[PDB]
């Protein structure tokens, strides 16, 4: 299917390098036009540059010609932006762009990190009883001192995934740990709160071998 | 030469008000074509308008944006919630591909000043399984920014984590702050969260216990 | 100002050697015909050239260059002929120039006519072709004009 | 001013290939581009290919993409075409033209190169008188002539009565025979009443073979 | 783009009007030209860039187009205008040329004078024998010569050529040469040439006996 799949998160330190394998699918490989795009955290969309794999011709933007490196193979249905001298500012989800499509995929989650690939510290906060008296419910799941930003937080109520009711925020601690902390709150009503009878918080991160699910219940 | 610069940078409007956006361009809005775009926070952007008047295939047509000349536009009747986003100006039909710079559509809610509702968040099972109890208070339903929170009137600051405020769907802010302490200190000493909401000139201190 | 040179010293930029007074003076900026040369006191008096005549470099010549008049009944100007440039022609609107020359490539070519099911990358009207690659449906592609990209 | 002048006819054993020289003058060599279109007699202009002088770009026509050779010399302002292994089919009239401005139009033209491919030898013609019909000397008007056959190369110059007979004379263009030599006819219509009195002679001169023959024409007995 | 010439021999009278219909395979927009060639003369450019008349060209020729079936017109016709006429596009890298044209004046019809001519004894000594048939002062150029030897039709052993239009009396002439071997010639008796022309209601045959 028409998508831009690439290599997963990779914790290369600043100054290192690694190729990033775009994987066109569904649509014909074609490989005369292939751009890449990237965006620094909450920056504007910057266009890496394009190339002509079939005709072996390169057309990057003037800005990033210093980093300009990409090849592709016609048979393999795969494109490869070589990249050198990676910096933490380049950390992004790199979509392997191209004209004739103007559509972008999941983005190559770049993971240029300075600290270690640590695991998050997970905690659950049951709602306060006066909060229940107020008529609303607020369960809080805590992630403490993890790195990098990229983590998945989702809810399992009655062992079922919950969506459309969550809200999250994160903090930056650049002083000593240089780690990252996320505060996720999930809001429900009282009726659902006592009828559901079970709750859990599961978190996915690069720094731990398998996602951990740790639950709480009344009692 | 390739330049794309958005016009009014920040839009904050309530449900109903129309939309005004623009990118100053050198060669491409009227004859030579560009593109509208939209990216939700941290995800893959998408194409809305294609031939400067041609909206994306199969989508509601509230995006009444068809500017021309050297400066184009977007307009939207009854701005929805999804409508709140960033938006981009392309410059296709040119040798180097280039993109816009974003226009943040903040969704105004017309909130009223209200004091914070601080609630205690007690540790039950987190101290046993981790060896360190994370303690905090829930500062919910306050308006407007900012509010200052301190731990035990600034008695300790080793493991205190203060989160940024976020906007609810009711127009009010929700805020949490946490601190991590061992169970041995959890059992004996008293813990107080001190929060100060100067816009309402109100302050509440809440005791928290196991 | 008529600053005097001394042995073993090079006159600074925008000043040459004027041999009528053996003293370097300021050079008029591009866009000027030196009509009075340097004397012991009088510096080079700048004055702009006429139309369709110029100089692209900081000059002291008393005569300016010459650009073209017209390219054709077609072949509009993609670059005017002002006091700091030349009348850069093109090979008519909606035609790509595949050959090359100083300005006027001996051969132009039709912009393109590729059928519904071709996407024109970019014109490059000055020195390149639009190209046409499949984008067969694309979003909506049922026009043979080929002057436009995959759009409806 | 794209002045274009071309060389004359050439003849070489089949198999060898000659390189032409379409010399040009009156205009800067690089600012003009000289194509190659030959004008084989009886065949419309067919374009062999085009060559860029200034940028040295080349695009051989797909018909002649490999076998042609669009070379050129920069100093002499001349494009050099070689048509590998000149065959009798390739033996023809060749032209070169160009343009002055930016969108091409053959405002100028060459004199017309010629090429012949055969294995013949320069040979003089033999002249044979063409006796008028015996039973038509009283018909008011009659004709007589001489036949020019088996010569190489052209042309043969014919005259009647050492140039004293120029009325009614039709000298026709030559035709190439299957043996590889040319043939043509020279005739003159005369009052049939003077056949037995007026002496008619035709003078055939072939400069390439340096052969001159005076041949008298009389009615047969 | 295969540019063609739908007309390769027209009919016209002096001071008349006619139109050439240079035809192409693909459109050229304003990329048409016009080339005229008198026989044996280097071709000249007539009209270039649609209708833009080439410098120093007679006015009578006018026309243009922007499609694929280009057409111009001539207002006044003169005897000197009789020539080869073709075109050539300026569209893509494969330039081509029209097949050509030949303006032909349509004046009064003149019947040909036919004479057949026996070979000579000097040619009898050489071992080769050739016979010829003569066509004189005929118009139009279209004529057919059929050679008969003992009433047997020959093919591939005869060649013919036509003279250009006379400047004084505007007629034409044709000569056909039949070439045979000596044994072939001496084995036959009757040699005849048959001439068919529009100026003759019936074909005219001139014949001679070998003896």
């Amino acid at each position: 299917e028409v998508q831009l799949q690439q290599s997963g998160a990779e914790l290369v330190k600043p100054g290192a390098s690694v190729k990033l394998s775009c994987t066109p699918s569904g649509f014909n490989i074609k490989d005369t036009y292939m751009h890449w795009v990237k965006q620094r955290p909450e920056q504007g969309l910057e266009w890496i540059g394009r190339i002509d794999p079939a005709n072996g011709y390169t057309e990057y933007d003037p800005k990033f010609q210093d980093k300009a490196t990409i090849t592709a193979d016609t048979s393999s249905n795969t494109a490869y932006l070589q990249l050198s001298s990676l910096t933490s500012e380049d950390t992004a989800v790199y979509y392997c762009a191209d004209t004739q499509l103007y559509y972008w995929g999941q983005g190559t989650t770049l993971t240029v990190s300075s600290a270690s690939v640590a695991a998050p510290s997970v905690f659950i906060f049951p709602p306060s009883d006066e909060q229940l008296k107020s008529g609303t419910a607020s369960v809080v799941c805590l992630l403490n001192n993890f790195y990098p930003r990229e983590a998945k937080v989702q809810w399992k109520v009655d062992n079922a995934l919950q969506s459309g009711n969550s809200q999250e925020s994160v903090t930056e601690q650049d002083s000593k740990d240089s780690t990252y902390s996320l505060s996720s709150t999930l809001t429900l009503s009282k009726a659902d709160y006592e009828k559901h009878k079970v709750y859990a918080c599961e978190v996915t991160h690069q720094g731990l071998s398998s996602p951990v699910t740790k639950s709480f219940n009344r009692g | 030469q390739i330049v794309l610069t958005q016009s009014p940078a920040i839009m904050s409007a309530s449900l109903g008000e129309r939309v005004t956006m623009t990118c100053t361009a050198s060669s491409s809005v009227s004859s030579t074509y560009l593109h509208w775009y939209q990216q939700k926070p941290g995800s893959s952007p998408k194409l809305w308008i294609y031939s400067t008047s041609n909206l994306a295939s199969g989508v509601p047509a509230r995006f009444s944006g068809s500017g021309s000349g050297t400066s184009y536009s977007l307009t939207i009747s009854n701005m929805e919630a999804e409508d709140a986003a960033t938006y981009y100006c392309h410059q296709y039909h040119r040798s180097p591909l280039t993109f816009g710079a974003g226009t943040k559509l903040e969704l105004k809610s017309s909130a009223s000043t209200k004091g914070p509702s601080v609630f205690p968040l007690a540790p039950s099972s987190k101290s046993t399984s981790g060896g360190t109890a994370a303690l905090g208070c829930l500062v919910k339903d306050y308006f407007p920014e900012p509010v200052t929170v301190s731990w035990n009137s600034g008695a300790l600051t080793s493991g205190v984590h203060t989160f940024p405020a976020v906007l609810q769907s009711s127009g009010l802010y929700s805020l949490s702050s946490v601190v991590t302490v061992p169970s041995s200190s959890l059992g004996t000493q008293t813990y107080i969260c001190n929060v100060n909401h100067k816009p309402s000139n109100t302050k509440v201190d809440k005791k928290v216990e196991p | 100002t008529p600053y005097a040179p001394e042995p073993g010293s090079t006159c600074r930029l925008r000043e040459y050697y004027d041999q009528t007074a053996q003293m370097c003076c300021s050079k008029c900026s591009p866009g000027q015909h030196a009509k009075v040369f340097c004397t012991k006191t009088s510096d080079t008096v700048c004055d702009s050239c006429e139309d369709s005549t110029y100089t692209q470099l900081w000059n002291w010549v008393p005569e300016c260059l010459s650009c073209g008049s017209r390219c054709s009944s077609d072949q509009v100007e993609t670059q005017a002929c002002t006091r700091e440039q030349n009348r850069i022609c093109t090979c008519r609107p909606g035609w790509y120039c595949a050959l090359s020359k100083q300005e006027g490539c001996r051969l132009c070519a039709p912009l393109r006519k590729c059928r519904p099911g071709f996407g024109v990358a970019r014109p490059g009207t000055e020195t390149s072709d639009v190209v046409c690659k499949p984008c067969a449906p694309g979003t909506f592609s049922n026009t043979t004009s080929s002057t436009d990209i995959c759009r409806p | 001013k794209v002045q274009l002048q071309q060389s004359g006819a050439e003849l070489v054993k089949p198999g060898a290939s000659v390189k032409l020289s379409c010399k040009a003058s009156g205009y800067t060599f690089t600012e003009s581009i000289i194509h190659w279109v030959k004008q084989r007699s009886g065949q419309g202009l067919e374009w062999i290919g085009w060559f860029y002088p200034g940028s040295d770009n080349i695009n051989y026509n797909e018909k002649f993409k490999d076998k042609a050779t669009l070379t050129a010399d920069k100093s002499s302002s001349t494009v050099y075409m070689e048509l590998t292994r000149l065959t009798s089919e390739d033996s023809a009239v060749y032209f070169c033209a160009s343009h002055e401005g930016p969108y091409v139009y053959f405002d100028y033209w060459g004199q017309g190169t010629t090429l012949t491919v055969s294995s013949a030898s320069t040979k003089g013609p033999s002249v044979f008188p063409l006796a008028p019909s015996s039973k038509s000397t009283s018909g008011g008007t009659a004709a007589l002539g001489c036949l020019v056959k088996d010569y190489f190369p052209e042309p043969v110059t014919v005259s009647w009565n050492s140039g004293a007979l120029t009325s009614g004379v039709h000298t026709f263009p030559a035709v190439l025979q299957s043996s590889g030599l040319y043939s043509l006819s020279s005739v003159v219509t005369v009052p049939s009443s003077s056949l037995g009195t007026q002496t008619y002679i035709c003078n055939v001169n072939h400069k390439p073979s340096n052969t001159k023959v005076d041949k008298k024409v009389e009615p047969k007995s | 783009i295969v540019m063609t010439q739908s007309h390769k021999f027209m009919s016209t009278s002096v001071g008349d009007r006619v139109s050439i219909t240079c035809k192409a395979s693909q459109d050229v927009s304003t990329a048409v030209a016009w080339y005229q060639q008198k026989p044996g003369q280097s071709p000249k450019l007539l009209i270039y860039w649609t209708s833009t008349r080439h410098t120093g060209v007679p006015d009578r020729f006018t026309g243009s187009g922007s499609g694929t079936d280009y057409t111009l017109t001539i207002s006044s016709v003169q005897a000197e205008d009789l020539a080869l006429y073709y075109c050539q596009h300026h569209y893509s890298t494969p330039y081509t040329f029209g097949g050509g044209t030949k303006l032909e004046i349509q004046r009064t019809v003149a019947a040909p004078s036919v004479f057949i001519f026996p070979p000579s004894d000097e040619q009898l000594k050489s071992g080769t024998a050739s016979v010829v048939c003569l066509l004189n002062n005929f118009y139009p150029r279209e004529a057919k010569v059929q050679w008969k030897v003992d009433n047997a039709l020959q093919s591939g052993n005869s060649q013919e050529s036509v003279t250009e239009q006379d400047s004084k009396d505007s007629t034409y002439s044709l000569s056909s040469t039949l070439t045979l071997s000596k044994a072939d010639y001496e084995k036959h008796k009757v040699y005849a040439c048959e001439v068919t022309h529009q100026g003759l209601s019936s074909p005219v045959t001139k014949s001679f006996n070998r003896g």
